[PDB]
C-alpha cells in the first residue's frame, strides 16, 4: 500500500483542478486582454485619444476597462496630475463590432493629457465632464 | 474491541467505508434541514439548483460530492465483490486462480457496467439528444446548468472513475496484468470526465460513454460465458462484436465527423471569455484529440478482437 | 562537482527574484486593492452609489480604478445593460485622505444601475455625463 | 589542441575563464557603440543611468551585470590564488598542509577584503552618511537611483559573494571544514544584499558591510601573522579584537537602534505601493531581523576570539 504514490497523484490532480478554475475565473473577470486591444492617437504636447477595436467580444465595457486602465497606469500622477475626458458614441449598439477589419465608430473616445496642458484637454474634449486625477 | 474491528476489517474491505458513509447519512438524515443550508447535503446531493427548477449550476460542493462518493463507490464494490461474487464462484463449479480472479472482476464489471449502461440511455432518451443527435450537441452550447439525472449522471461516473484510478496507484496487491492499457484507459476516461463537465462539453459527454457503457456490458457477458462453460459463449461473444462495430466504431465516428463539422455549424463559434463561451476553433483541436485518443484505444482492442475471433474461428 | 546540485540552487534562486520582482511589479500597478476599499451604498431597486475610503495611498485614481472595477464586474451587461454616471468632487486636493478614520468627503461617487430604472440613475445623477454599457 | 588547451585548464583554473571575460571584454571594445544600445554593455557597465547625470536605475541588466561579474570574479581568485599566494607560500619557509592551504586562503581574503574595505569607506566619505549617520540612512527613502561607485560597489559585492556561495554548493574539493558557520554566513550575506537593493535599502547596506570588510581585513592579517610565525602577531590580534568590538558590535547595535527608533521618525513611514516605498511597519521587523541575524553570527564569533584569548593568554 504504497499511500504517498496516490497522496501525490491526488495532490497533483486538485492542482490541476484549481489551475483550471482560476484560468476561467481569470480569463471571464478580465476579458478584455484577450478580446480589446487598445489603440493609442498621439496628439500635440501631451495628450492622447484613446479607444479600443476588437471582435463581438469587445463590448462597450470592455472598451471602458482597457480604456481607464490605459489612462490609469500610462499616467503617474504622483510626478504630475493629470486631467482627462471620457465622450461616449451614443448611437452604436453596446455590442457593435463584426468579426472582420471593417469594424467603424467604437464605443468610446478618451482623451487624457497631464496639467502643463489642461486647456488643450478642454479644447479636445468639447462640453463633456472633465475628470480630473 | 478496536483490535477486533481491525481484524473484521481485515477479513472484510467494506466495514471502514461503510461506516463512514452510514455515519454521513445518519448525520444528515437526523432532523433538521435536508436542504442547501448544511455541509453534508453539499457532500450528499448535487447542489447549486438554480431558482426551483431542473437546472444546476458548477462549484466546489461538485468536488465535494465526487470524493464523498469515491467514498461510497469503494464500498459498493468491495460489498457486492465479496458478499456476492463470491458465492456466484464457488456455488458455480469453477477450479483455478486466475480463472476465479477474473470471473470475480468480470461479473461485476457486468454489474457496473449494466447499472450505467441503461441509465445514459434513459439520460439520453428524455431530452433533444435522441438516439445521438449531433445538433442537439452544439444546439445551445454553453450549459452552464445541466438536469439533475444528467449531473448525478456525470459525477457518479466522476466518483468512481477516480476511485478505480486511485485504487490503481495505491497497490494492495496484484502487481501488473494489462495496466498499461488500463492506465491509459483510467487516465484518459477521468480526464475527459473532468474536461467534459468544467468546460460545459457535457450534452456531449453523455453520447460517448453511453457507448462505453453498453459495450462494456456486452464484453464482460461474453467474458463470463467464457469462464462458465456454456457454449453458449460464442453466440454472446458474435453479439458483443457485432454491438462493438456499431457504437464503439460508428457512432463515435459519427460523433468525430460531427465535432468536425458540426461544432462550427452549429449554434454559437465566436470565442467570448466575458459570457464564458469556449466552443471556438481553440478548442476543437482539444476535442477532436480527446475523442481520437479514445478512438485509437477502441481501434487496438477491435483488432485484438479480431485476432482472437480468427484464431477461435479455424481453431 | 556535482553540477546538478548548483543548478537547482541557481534556478530556485532565479525563481525567488522573479517572484519578488512580480511582487514589486504587481503590487505597484493594482495597489488599489490594497490601499482602497470599495463602498457599496443600497438605493432603490437596482441602483447603488460607489465610492473608496483609505489612507493617503488612496488617492483620486486609486478611488476611480475601484470604482470602475466595481461597476464593470459587479454588473453582467450580457444579461442586463446597465447605466451608469461618475461625479467628481472637485474641490478635494487629490491626495487628500487622513490616516485615522475621520476622512470625510471621498474624490469620487458613481452611480451605477440596470436598465429596468434608468429614470432612477438620471435623478441620482443630476445633470452629469450618463454612460451607457 | 582542444585536448591540450584541458591539460592547460587541468594544470591551472583560470584559463577558461579569463578566455570568457577577454572574448566578452574584446568583442564589446571591437570599435562600434561603448553606450547602453549593446548587450555586451549591460554585460560589462552598470545600466539605466538616468538622464545624464550621476542617478542609476534597476532592471534585469543588473542581472546579466552580476553574473558576468561572477564569471570574473572566478578569474581573479584563480589567478591570484595560484600565480601569486603559492609563492608567497612557498618563498617563505612554511612546513605543513592545512598550514599552507589556510595560508592561502587568509592572504587571499586580506587580499579582496583590504580592497573591498577602503572603497566602502570611500563610497561612504564623499557621501551624507559620514562616519555611519543614521538619519542620512532614511531621509530619503526609497531610493530608486544609486550614485555609480555606490551601484558598482553594491553588484561588486552581490558577484562576489554569489559566486563564493555557488563554489561552496560545487563542491571540486576540500569537502567539510566549518561550513556549517559557512553555510550560514553565505547565504544570510547573500539574501541581504539581493534584498537591500531590490526594496531600495541601499544606503542601509553601505555602512554594513563597511564594518564586515574592515573586520575581516583585521582579522585574517591577524591570522596571517599567526601562520608566518613572526611574534608580531599578538599585536595584529589585539590590534583585531579592539577593532572588532568598536566595529561589528558598536557600529551594528547603532544601525539596529537606529532601525528601531530613526526607522519611523525620519523620513516617509506611510506605505505606499504606488508611490513604491517599503518603509513603513511591515518592513521594520524583516530589516531587523536580518541585521539581528547578522549580530548574532559575529555574537558567537566573538564567543569565539575571547574564549581563544584567554587560553593564549594563560598560556
Ligand atoms: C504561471 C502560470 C500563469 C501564466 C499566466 C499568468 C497569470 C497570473 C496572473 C497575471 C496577471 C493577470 O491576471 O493577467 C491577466 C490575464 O488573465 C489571467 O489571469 C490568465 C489566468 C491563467 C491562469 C493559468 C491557468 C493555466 C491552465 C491552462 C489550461 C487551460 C486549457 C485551455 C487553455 C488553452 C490580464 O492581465 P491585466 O494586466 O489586464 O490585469
Ligand atoms: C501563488 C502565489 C501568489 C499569491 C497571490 C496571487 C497573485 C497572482 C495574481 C492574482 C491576481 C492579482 O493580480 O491580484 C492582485 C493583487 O496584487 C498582486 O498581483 C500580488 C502579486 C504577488 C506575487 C507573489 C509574490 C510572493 C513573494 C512575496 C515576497 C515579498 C516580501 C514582502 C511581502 C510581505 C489584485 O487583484 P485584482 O482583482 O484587483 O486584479
Ligand atoms: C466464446 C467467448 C470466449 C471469449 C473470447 C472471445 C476471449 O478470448 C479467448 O477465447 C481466450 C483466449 C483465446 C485463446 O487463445 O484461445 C485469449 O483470448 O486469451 C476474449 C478475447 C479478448 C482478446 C477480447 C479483449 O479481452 C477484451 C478486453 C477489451 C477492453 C475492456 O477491458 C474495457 C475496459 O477495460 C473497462 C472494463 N470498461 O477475452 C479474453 O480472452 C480475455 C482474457 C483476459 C486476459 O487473458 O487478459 C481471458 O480470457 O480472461
Ligand atoms: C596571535 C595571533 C594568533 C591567531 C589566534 C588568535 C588564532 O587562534 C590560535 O592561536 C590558534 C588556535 C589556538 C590554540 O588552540 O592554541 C585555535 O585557535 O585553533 C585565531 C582564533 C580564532 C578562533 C578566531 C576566529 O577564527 C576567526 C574566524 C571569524 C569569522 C571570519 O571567518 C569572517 C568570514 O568568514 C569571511 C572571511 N568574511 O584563529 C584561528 O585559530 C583560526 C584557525 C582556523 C581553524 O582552526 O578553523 C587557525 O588558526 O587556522
Ligand atoms: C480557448 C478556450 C479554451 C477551452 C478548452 C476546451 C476543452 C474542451 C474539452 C472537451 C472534451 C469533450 C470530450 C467528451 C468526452 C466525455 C465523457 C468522456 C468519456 C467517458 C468515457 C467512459 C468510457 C468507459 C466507461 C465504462
Ligand atoms: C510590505 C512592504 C514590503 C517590503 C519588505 C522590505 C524588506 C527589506 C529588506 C531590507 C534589508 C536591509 C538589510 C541591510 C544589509 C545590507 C548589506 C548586507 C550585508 C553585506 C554583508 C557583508 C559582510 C561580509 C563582507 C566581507
Amino acid at each position: 500500500p504504497k499511500i504517498f504514490n496516490l497522496f501525490r497523484v491526488c495532490f497533483i490532480s486538485l492542482l490541476l483542478i484549481a489551475a483550471v478554475e482560476y484560468f476561467k475565473y481569470g480569463t471571464r473577470i478580465n476579458y478584455e486582454w484577450f478580446h480589446c486591444t487598445p489603440i493609442k492617437e498621439p496628439q500635440s504636447g501631451s495628450v492622447i485619444k484613446l479607444w479600443a477595436r476588437g471582435g463581438p467580444s469587445c463590448d462597450k465595457r470592455g472598451e471602458y476597462k482597457t480604456i481607464v486602465k490605459r489612462i490609469t497606469r500610462d499616467y503617474e500622477p504622483n510626478d504630475e496630475h493629470l486631467s482627462f475626458c471620457i465622450i461616449e458614441n451614443d448611437n452604436v449598439p453596446p455590442v457593435h463590432y463584426p468579426i472582420h477589419e471593417d469594424k467603424g465608430e467604437p464605443g468610446y473616445v478618451a482623451y487624457v493629457g497631464y496639467d502643463t496642458d489642461s486647456e488643450l484637454v478642454q479644447e479636445l474634449c468639447a462640453d463633456s465632464t472633465i475628470y480630473h486625477m | 474491541i478496536w483490535f477486533s474491528f481491525r481484524e473484521i476489517s481485515y477479513r472484510h474491505a467494506w466495514i471502514a467505508p461503510l461506516m463512514i458513509l452510514i455515519a454521513v447519512y445518519s448525520a444528515y438524515f437526523t432532523s433538521g434541514n435536508t436542504t442547501k443550508t448544511n455541509v453534508l447535503h453539499r457532500f450528499v446531493a448535487v447542489s447549486y439548483q438554480i431558482g426551483d427548477t431542473n437546472a444546476y449550476g458548477k462549484g466546489i460542493n461538485d468536488l465535494c460530492f465526487v470524493f464523498y462518493y469515491m467514498i461510497f463507490f469503494t464500498f459498493l464494490r468491495e460489498f457486492l465483490m465479496d458478499v456476492v461474487i463470491r458465492p456466484f464462484a464457488i456455488r458455480l463449479h469453477v477450479t483455478s486462480k486466475h480463472r476465479i480472479k477474473r470471473i470475480m472482476e468480470q461479473m461485476y464489471a457486468i454489474f457496473y457496467t449494466g447499472v450505467s449502461g441503461p441509465f445514459g440511455i434513459y439520460c439520453m432518451y428524455h431530452s433533444d439528444l435522441w438516439f445521438f443527435n449531433t445538433k442537439a450537441m452544439y444546439r445551445t452550447y454553453p450549459d452552464f446548468t445541466n438536469p439533475f439525472l444528467f449531473k448525478v449522471f456525470y459525477l457518479g461516473q466522476a466518483a468512481f472513475w477516480a476511485q478505480q484510478a486511485c485504487i490503481l496507484v495505491l497497490q494492495l496487491e496484484k502487481p501488473r496484468k494489462d495496466h498499461n492499457e488500463l492506465t491509459f484507459h483510467h487516465i484518459v476516461t477521468l480526464l475527459l470526465i473532468w474536461s467534459s463537465y468544467v468546460f460545459h462539453f457535457t450534452k456531449m459527454g453523455l453520447p460517448i460513454y453511453i457507448t462505453m457503457d453498453v459495450s462494456d456490458f456486452l464484453l464482460s457477458f461474453s467474458k463470463t460465458l467464457n469462464y462458465l462453460d456454456s457454449g453458449l459463449a460464442f453466440f454472446s461473444f458474435a453479439i458483443f462484436v457485432v454491438a462493438w462495430i456499431y457504437l464503439r466504431h460508428y457512432i463515435n465516428l459519427k460523433i468525430l465527423w460531427s465535432v468536425l463539422t458540426q461544432f462550427r455549424t452549429e449554434g454559437n463559434y465566436v470565442l467570448n471569455f466575458a459570457t464564458q463561451q469556449y466552443k471556438c476553433w481553440i478548442s476543437l483541436p482539444i476535442v477532436f484529440v480527446l475523442i481520437g485518443a479514445l478512438q485509437l484505444v477502441n481501434l487496438y482492442w477491435l483488432f485484438l478482437i479480431f485476432r482472437v475471433l480468427y484464431r477461435i474461428l479455424w481453431r
